[PDB]
């Protein structure tokens, strides 16, 4: 049973401007099998009601999904994406960096 | 529009 | 220019947790237009783009029937594939299929596709001739023999050269506002000090459609492929895509580096440099 670990990117729909509403995205790609758990975090706690795309896959058969929620960035609030997958021994947390 | 053709492995 | 229509299908078994979940989505180019999920409360194929909404009830009824029937044949196929691979009933397994067509600017078929994967691995694919098969292993050769005997390829060829092309032509017309519009990238370069000795230059492409793009760095006119961090093209959620490419630049070398951007919405490729 082949396994492929996800690539993870956490980013905004538009360039971040403090105090302006935006969307926070976590794109997971390149993974197999398709079972995956993704949480978006605000100051370390799960954001409720996050939405996500329907499962699809790339030319090489690996899966991809987009998880997303509206958000309004500030100077002090920290955002992140937490991913679990069979290829990971513990959940992987990727912090949102508005410069990536 | 989709293929309507049952195909089993 | 050229265009594509593709249908993607995934079934994932879950022994002890009911029957396999079936998810299928349809795309024209990089635009999702339909979806079906067997775990929905009342599974039906649903629209995901405005230009498909005008299809009438007969279209949605037929599409929904096709999707439900495919969910069922996938469940049978998952059972068959346990036999072919001598596997137990206890584990979760995955069956994927993609099919569709590519056309050129004149609407003529460029090529068709119909291919399967089992547990993430190529299983059997229709060749570009639309007449013969590539089987990955001795299990897929059993399927190949069955599909040769039943003249499956001929049925697929008829669809891919006929209905597939004609649907895509219809969708491209009904969706001409969006499907036939390229949004060029919005581009800029940022600078991120690392230490006293070096900094990152990051070249950004935002807001572009379709997803295909090329984004490279040169130093003194030489491609920096091995030294460039290139992230996967990623969806913004507003139909458009994003990408960036970054290099680590020694202090004082910034003006020797140039970022090059190619996209179908650009009449000429762009060259950018860091502007302090």
């Amino acid at each position: 049973m082949i396994q492929r670990t996800p690539k993870i990117q956490v980013y905004s729909r538009h360039p971040a401007e403090n105090g302006k509403s935006n969307f926070l995205n976590c794109y997971v790609s390149g993974f197999h099998p398709s079972d995956i758990e993704v949480d978006l975090l605000k100051n370390g706690e799960r954001i409720e009601k996050v939405e996500h795309s329907d499962l699809s896959f790339s030319k090489d058969w690996s899966f991809y999904l987009l998880y997303y929620t509206e958000f309004t960035p500030t100077e002090k609030d920290e955002y992140a994406c937490r991913v679990n997958h069979v290829t990971l021994s513990q959940p992987k947390i990727v912090k949102w960096d508005r410069d990536m | 529009g989709r293929l309507n053709e049952p195909i089993k492995v | 220019g050229s265009h594509s229509m593709r249908y993607f299908h995934t079934s994932v078994s879950r022994p002890g947790r009911g029957e396999p979940r079936f998810i299928t989505v349809g795309y024209v180019d990089d635009t999702l237009f339909v979806r079906f999920d067997s775990d929905a409360a009342s599974p039906r194929e649903e629209p995901r783009a405005p230009w498909i909404e005008q299809e009438g009830p007969e279209y949605w009824d037929r599409e929904t029937q096709i999707c439900k029937a495919k969910a069922q044949t996938d469940r049978e196929d998952l059972r068959t594939l346990l036999r072919y691979y001598n596997q137990s009933e206890a584990g979760s397994h995955t069956l994927q299929n993609m099919y569709g067509c590519d056309v050129g600017p004149d609407g003529r078929l460029l090529r068709g596709y119909h291919q399967h994967a089992y547990d993430g691995k190529d299983y059997i694919a229709l060749n570009e001739d639309l007449s013969s098969w590539t089987a990955a292993d001795t299990a897929a050769q059993i399927t190949q023999r069955k599909w040769e005997a039943a003249r499956v390829a001929e049925q697929l060829r008829a669809y891919l050269e006929g209905e597939c092309v004609e649907w895509l032509r219809r969708y491209l017309e009904n969706g001409k506002e969006t499907l036939q519009r390229a949004d060029p990238p919005k581009t800029h370069v940022t600078h991120h000090p690392i230490s006293d000795h070096e900094a990152t230059l990051r070249c950004w492409a935002l807001g572009f459609y379709p997803a295909e793009i090329t984004l490279t760095w040169q130093r003194d006119g030489e491609d920096q492929t091995q030294d460039t961090e290139l992230v996967e093209t990623r969806p913004a959620g507003d139909r458009t895509f994003q990408k960036w490419a970054a290099v680590v630049v020694p202090s004082g070398e910034e003006q020797r580096y140039t970022c090059h951007v190619q996209h179908e919405g650009l009449p000429k490729p762009l060259t950018l440099r860091w502007e302090p």
